[PDB]
């Protein structure tokens, strides 16, 4: 048979072997990686039918391969819980990690060090892999701290660039700040049932209190907010565009943000027990919806523009997850759709980017839509499936996200449906916005640019990706097929009606609608403008990242350095300082005492003389002191 | 049974002694015979460890022989579950020095010619002196070595190394002996103390005899004296384990040293002060102890989120690293003293991993600046660019500083937070922000040095940096290799340590809080 691990063995080996191999493999080593990553979804594809091929609790395989930390109670033993939950994560993560694989050897193909890229993503997709497979919180922070080196490696990619490098840097030090969360949970759970493993956690999660869950349920969700990449840990996803595209795809489309959705679901079992958990997993969700949508309506690069959809999207995940069983169905079948579909128009924003000779400022695009057919068709096919066009996968996906939030009920379900429907209509603007300055209007290129169709190497997957955005949506949604599917592991909360699910589908639609004439009248009937234009101080400041990136800066970055040089200061004033003085005493006292030996025989003999000192000393012994 | 603790002791130094009595022509067979005399150490270390039974006895390949029985004192080696981890790291280590420090002290001139055979015996010197109090059974035994062992890395650091290196050796001859002398007046009240109770035929520095009788509750103390005698104890093992405030000293020794002294001072020599604590600290005075748990937590754990900023603030790299050093050490302590299963192992496998994971990172950046002529962080860029390997292994080797999980020492971490956790939340909390921390200090450092523009005179010029050596890779593969092993399974550690460390805590009477579920 086919053992689970090989899925996480897999991929990895090839990294192994990628990065030992060394110039060796330069030449072919990219084909290694991309028949990696295929049988690793091979695989996936094995044992997900095998799943099928199994009833009930026996759907689900629990493999424990060793025992890891047998220190104490602790006996943490390394095992995957590869179940309905984890099955549908490992499809997503191997399927769209291959395409990108696939597509990356022709986007790297004009690049050195393409075996080495692909060493980082065989990397990436082992760490992710054992992210989504662990089955205890321990191997499931290996994962996390693994996909969080990945990605570092991967935006840190041509580090000759300087962007690039902090990108990189940023991205790990907020990933490590979600790590951080992350770890108090896993030490709080220790600490409180003695155990780490999912099956003893929910067991014992009925125990503890309402606030020790709570406190569990809002580390996870910081730990998520710094993967998923939601506020306050929102503002690498900019930076992080300074890597390849396919690293961006990888990044957005699965694996890496998906990692905080895959958290909070797989901890839903912590959450439901957590309401106070559960509020505030919502608020994060809502205000990155509303954040990442207010952002990307200002972007002006394809690159950034997408972050802030994907920020949008992920904030949409977020807030179905925190809308608990209710949701969590929901946020992982948008999640499917999400990776479909942005990575297919991340790699047709690739693809516009190697024919637009790498430029990535919007302003330059226009009229690609004829020029570059196959990558426009494929880029509008994933631009309906996040719009959410009827016919296309994310508009089911979205509409039960929405029918969930307000269906949450009172002012939290009327803030909430509000709150998402807003996030809806604003992303009809901004991918509007995206897709009227790319491939309508005039040329506006620049420096006599040639674009030329991509290849056929490059194409495939984006035509894959296309048919996914298009058909996964359907596929799961209609029938709930997925809603049966995690009923088993992720808890089933049925459905309420809260309002006729024609009058939210009509709802959504309309405000799309409403976002599509804006955007048409702003950007289509109008001439695009080929400079920045003025506009609203919150046109500005969605230009400046919300000011987002400004306010860490201000507090961290400057904070920070204040404390270090104030730490520095004690270091070399106070701590080296009392050693100083102490030495600088025993000088003073040596040279004083010194001073004492003047060289006169007569005042050696006053001191020895002194010995009237030892007399009244031996005679005072007897006088009680 | 043949004597494996004293050959395991003894070959280092007799080798020492041979080298330096080499004539100065056998340079490079100098060097040769020391390598193979390290080697020979590491063979007897590996026969110890897998004759070692973790299911047995606490000690094992007991030895005993009368060496000063008018002090009370006796030549008794012994090795548990601690001691044989540390004993492990010593010998793989100092080999591995060696083959890093193969032509540092070529420079230096005069000395009749031995600087080489000069710089080897006292490398060589110290490994024995340090595999020799890790074994050593006695309280005055172990006090003897430890404070010998400074001389020969007093002598290595102020021969060879950086322009300061007299004033950085002064600093840490005098910082480690103040320590030590403070220990000795303690290691003489215990003396006292032994001799002045009916639990022992006259007073003893017998370690086994002395925990059993305090342990037994016959050895009872008054606790003011056992306090005293702790606290200079914790005295000298603070300032030879640097934890703060009493770190002072170590940025300059490892700035000023050559890296593979260095190394051999942070990795190895400063690893026998938290050993110390561990053993004598926490089985000789467990009342003491557990009455100043709470002072010595929060120094260690200040310790380590201001050996992190300071590194964050330093602009050299051999500094930033030292201080790197200082914080993991502050996390060893604190996993050490909260008295915890969990706590505990996890500080024992941290200075098993911190010392490889430091040994690593420190080699690589002492590599770094002999391609180039100086430690500023500014003074690099772009070197992936010229020297791919040698930023490669510098990035791993950050990442296992950095307690990355597919590394040691973030299993280590881990368990000492976890330990830590169960008895103090907000000192685990406190030390978890040094999570945070160490990307910082990493990851800057490595997009100070290793990316962007190739700076001026990095891949051009009369002193470019070419890529790491074979004799470099030599150095360098074992210890990444040592830190993906037991990052991956460290188990196989674990199982040594874990039974030693209960020993231990049953000796204390301290166990491990049970869940509140
Ligand atoms: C609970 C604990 C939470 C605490 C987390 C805080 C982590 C530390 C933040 C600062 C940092 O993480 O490190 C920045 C500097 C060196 O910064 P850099 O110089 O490397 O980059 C500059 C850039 O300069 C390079 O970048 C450009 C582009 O390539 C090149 O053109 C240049 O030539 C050059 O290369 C450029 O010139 C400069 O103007 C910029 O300010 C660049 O920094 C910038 O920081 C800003 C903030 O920081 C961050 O992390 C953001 C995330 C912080 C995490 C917390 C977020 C909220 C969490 C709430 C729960 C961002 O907008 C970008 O992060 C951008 O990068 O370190 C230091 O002093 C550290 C001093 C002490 C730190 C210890 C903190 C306790």
């Amino acid at each position: 048979w086919l053992p689970v691990w090989l899925l996480i063995a897999l991929p990895a080996a090839g990294a192994t072997i990628l990065l030992l191999a060394g110039r060796r493999s330069d030449r072919w080593g990219h084909l290694l990686g991309c028949a990696m990553s295929l049988a690793a979804f091979a695989v996936g594809t094995v044992l997900f039918a095998g799943m099928l091929g199994r009833s009930g609790e026996e759907r689900a395989v629990h493999e424990a391969l060793f025992s890891w930390v047998p220190v104490g109670g602790l006996q943490v033993d390394f095992g995957l819980q590869l179940d309905q939950l984890s099955v549908c994560f490992v499809l997503l993560i191997t399927g769209v990690g291959s395409l990108i694989h696939i597509y990356s050897i022709g986007y790297m193909a004009e690049d050195p060090d393409r075996r080495r890229f692909f060493a980082y993503l065989n990397l990436f997709l082992a760490a992710m892999l054992l992210l989504v497979l662990a089955d205890n919180y321990l191997g499931l922070y290996a994962g996390w701290e693994g996909v969080g080196l990945a990605s570092y490696l991967l935006i840190g990619f041509w580090s000759h660039k300087p962007s690039a490098a902090t990108a990189a840097k940023k991205a790990f030090v907020v990933n490590r700040v979600g790590d951080m969360g992350l770890a108090i949970a896993l030490m709080i759970m220790f600490a409180t049932i003695g155990s780490i493993s999912f099956a003893g956690v929910f067991a014992a999660a009925p125990g503890l209190s309402e606030a020790t869950l709570s406190a569990i349920g809002l580390l996870l969700l910081l730990g998520a907010c710094g993967k998923s990449a939601q506020v306050p840990l929102q503002s690498w996803l900019g930076d992080a565009m300074e890597g390849p595209t396919p690293v961006s795809a990888l990044i957005h489309a699965a694996t890496m943000v998906t990692a905080g959705v895959y958290l909070i679901v797989r901890s839903g079992p912590i959450f439901d027990l957590a309401p106070t958990a559960q509020t505030g997993v919502v608020i994060v969700g809502a205000v990155t919806l509303l954040f990442g949508a207010i952002i990307g309506c200002a972007k002006d690069d394809i690159k950034k523009a997408l972050a802030a959809s994907t920020m949008s999207q992920i904030g949409y995940m977020v807030l179905a997850a925190g809308l608990g069983p209710a949701g969590y169905a929901f946020a992982i079948m948008h999640l499917l759709t999400h990776g479909f579909f942005k990575a297919g128009l991340f790699l047709g924003a690739g693809s516009v980017m190697h024919a637009m000779n790498d430029e990535v400022n919007m302003r330059r695009y226009g009229g690609l839509r004829k020029v570059l057919p196959v990558t426009f068709a494929t880029f509008g096919l994933g631009y309906l499936a996040i719009i959410g066009v009827p016919p296309l996968a994310g508009f089911f996906s979205k509409d039960g996200i929405i029918e969930a939030a307000l269906g949450a009920g009172g002012a939290r379900g009327v803030i909430l449906g509000g709150a998402a429907i807003l996030g809806a209509g604003i992303t009809a603007f901004y991918m509007t916005r995206v897709m009227l300055m790319t491939f309508f209007g005039e040329k506006r290129w620049a420096a006599n640019s040639h674009p030329h169709e991509a290849p056929a190497v490059m194409t495939w997957p984006m035509i894959l990706l296309a048919v996914g955005s298009v058909v996964s949506g359907g596929a799961l949604a209609i029938g709930g097929t997925l809603s049966h599917w995690l009923e088993p592991v992720v808890g089933t909360h049925e459905a309420h009606h809260a309002v006729p699910v024609w009058v939210v589908t009509a709802i959504v639609l309309a405000v799309v609608a409403v976002g599509i004439a804006v955007a048409y009248r702003m950007y289509a009937r109008q001439a695009v403008p080929e400079e920045v234009p003025e506009g609203s101080a919150l046109t500005v400041a969605a230009r400046r990242d919300l000011y987002g990136d400004a306010f860490n800066e201000a507090v961290f970055m400057r904070g920070g350095q204040t404390l270090t040089a104030a730490m520095v200061t004690v270091d070399d004033k106070a701590v080296d300082g009392t050693a100083g003085g102490l030495a600088a005493l025993v000088s003073r006292t040596s040279d004083a005492l010194r001073q004492v030996q003047t060289g006169f025989a007569r005042s050696y003999a006053l001191s020895m003389l002194g010995g009237s000192a030892l007399v009244v000393a031996a005679i005072l012994a007897v006088q009680l002191w | 049974t043949f004597p494996w603790l004293t050959v395991l002791w003894a070959v280092p130094v007799v080798g020492a002694a041979v080298v330096i009595l080499l004539p100065a022509a056998q340079q490079v067979l100098a060097k040769w015979l020391a390598l193979a005399v390290s080697v020979l150490t590491l063979a007897v270390t590996a026969v110890v460890a897998i004759g070692f039974d973790p299911a047995a006895a606490q000690y094992q390949f007991v030895e005993s022989h009368r060496w000063i029985p008018s002090f009370g004192t006796g030549y008794i080696l012994g090795v548990d579950g601690i001691a044989l981890a540390l004993v492990v790291l010593t010998a793989v280590l100092v080999p591995l020095l060696i083959i890093a420090g193969w032509n540092d002290a070529s420079r230096q001139t005069g000395l009749a010619g031995r600087s080489v055979q000069a710089y080897l015996a006292l490398t060589l010197a110290v490994e024995g002196m340090v595999l020799m109090s890790l074994v050593a059974l006695d309280i005055l035994l172990f006090y003897v070595f430890f404070e010998a062992m400074l001389i020969p890395m007093y002598f290595l650091i102020g021969g060879f190394g950086g322009e300061n290196r007299s004033r950085a050796a002064v600093k840490f001859l005098l910082y480690n002996l103040f320590g030590g002398l403070i220990m000795l007046a303690a290691v003489i009240g215990l003396y006292v103390v032994t001799a002045g109770s009916d639990a022992f035929a006259a007073g003893t520095f017998d370690f086994r005899e002395i925990v059993a009788a305090v342990s037994s509750g016959e050895f009872a103390v008054n606790p003011a004296i056992m306090n005293f005698l702790f606290l200079g104890f914790m005295f000298a093992f603070a300032v030879k384990a640097p934890l703060w405030p009493f770190h002072r000293w170590l940025p300059d020794a490892a700035v000023e040293a050559t890296p593979a002294s260095a190394v051999l001072m942070m990795a190895v020599m400063d690893k026998v002060g938290t050993f110390g604590m561990l053993r004598y600290c926490l089985q000789l005075f467990p009342d003491a102890s557990t009455y100043f748990r709470p002072v010595v937590i929060t120094l260690a754990a200040i310790g380590i989120v201001y050996g992190a900023v300071l590194a964050i603030g330093q602009t050299d790299v051999m500094r930033l690293i030292a201080y790197t050093s200082i914080s993991h050490f502050g996390f060893i302590i604190l996993g050490i003293f909260v008295m915890t299963s969990q706590g505990q192992s996890g500080s024992t496998l941290y200075m098993i991993n911190h010392g490889i994971s430091t040994a690593a990172l420190f080699l690589i950046a002492g590599f770094l600046v002999s391609r180039r002529g100086s430690r500023l962080i500014d003074s690099y860029g772009g070197v992936q660019k010229v020297a791919p390997v040698l930023a490669g292994t510098f990035l791993v080797a950050g990442l296992a500083t950095l307690s990355l999980p597919g590394l040691a020492p973030f299993i280590s971490e881990f368990l000492v937070l976890i330990g830590t956790f169960t008895r103090y939340p907000v000192v685990a909390v406190f030390a978890a922000t040094a999570l945070v921390l160490s990307a910082v200090y990493i990851l800057w450092t490595y997009q100070r040095m290793m990316t962007g523009p190739v700076r001026d005179g990095i891949g051009d010029g009369d002193r470019p940096v070419r890529d790491l050596v074979p004799r470099e890779l030599v150095v360098v593969a074992p210890l990444l290799a040592l830190l993906l092993v037991l990052g991956i399974y460290p188990k196989p550690a674990l199982d040594v340590i874990n039974p030693a460390v209960e020993h231990t805590l049953t000796t204390i009477g301290q166990t491990d809080p049970e869940p509140t579920v």
